[PDB]
């Protein structure tokens, strides 16, 4: 439904938030759809990366 | 301030007298930082160091 196409947006409007954070990958210019993410869910994350 | 100036800069452009911006911000900016800004200054006559 929008720029969330693309892998970026999500990295980019993490890094809008108050507390939640996000960082791309050291390992190149991936820039891949989101459309291709694997299926994944319940990830517990938060003193994690 | 730098989307003031980028609120300046459209408000002189479309009322005829053109007009454009570079900006930088801070001191050795990460990734990370560079692109959210980059979204949150994506208007044309605007540039980003």
């Amino acid at each position: 439904g929008g720029a969330y196409d693309y892998t970026n947006a999500i990295i980019t409007d993490i890094n809008q938030l108050p507390d939640f954070e996000a960082k791309l990958s050291p390992f190149g210019d991936k820039n891949l759809e989101s459309s291709k993410l694997d299926k994944i869910e319940n990830a517990n994350i938060k003193d994690k990366a | 301030v730098h989307a003031e100036v980028a609120s300046f800069v459209k408000e002189r452009s479309d009322a005829g007298e053109p007009m454009r911006a570079i900006v930088g911000g801070g001191f050795n900016e990460s990734k990370e930082q560079l692109f959210g800004r980059q979204a949150s200054l994506s208007n044309p006559r605007v540039s980003l160091v």
